[PDB]
């Protein structure tokens, strides 16, 4: 026994809300955090 | 649900809802008007006679 106890945690969580939003209901995709992949792919040709 | 799909289909539900409205409003309007015709027709004679 190292020990009766532990630490677990709680659900994560998603939604589809600012650009993922559009695109499901129009381009018909979506993508984890289009957010984070869309500012580092223009901030990255701007260096 | 809580979604934004949900909502944007029930806009598409009011939506689409509309516009049959709109077009069978405007057929008892063009009927009227398709009605008038047969009914002069059917008590017109031909001029030949």
């Amino acid at each position: 026994e190292d020990t009766e106890a532990d630490v677990p945690v709680t659900y994560g969580e998603m939604v589809l809300n600012g650009a993922n939003l559009v695109t499901a209901l129009v381009m018909g995709k979506a993508v984890r955090s289009l957010d984070d992949v869309g500012r580092h792919l223009l901030d990255m040709q701007e260096e | 649900d809580g979604t934004g799909i949900s909502l944007h289909r029930q806009l598409r539900a009011i939506q689409q809802l509309a516009r049959n409205v709109q077009a069978v409003l405007g057929a008892f309007e063009r009927g009227t008007a398709d009605q008038m015709l047969h009914v002069l027709l059917e008590k017109a004679p031909p001029l030949a006679l």
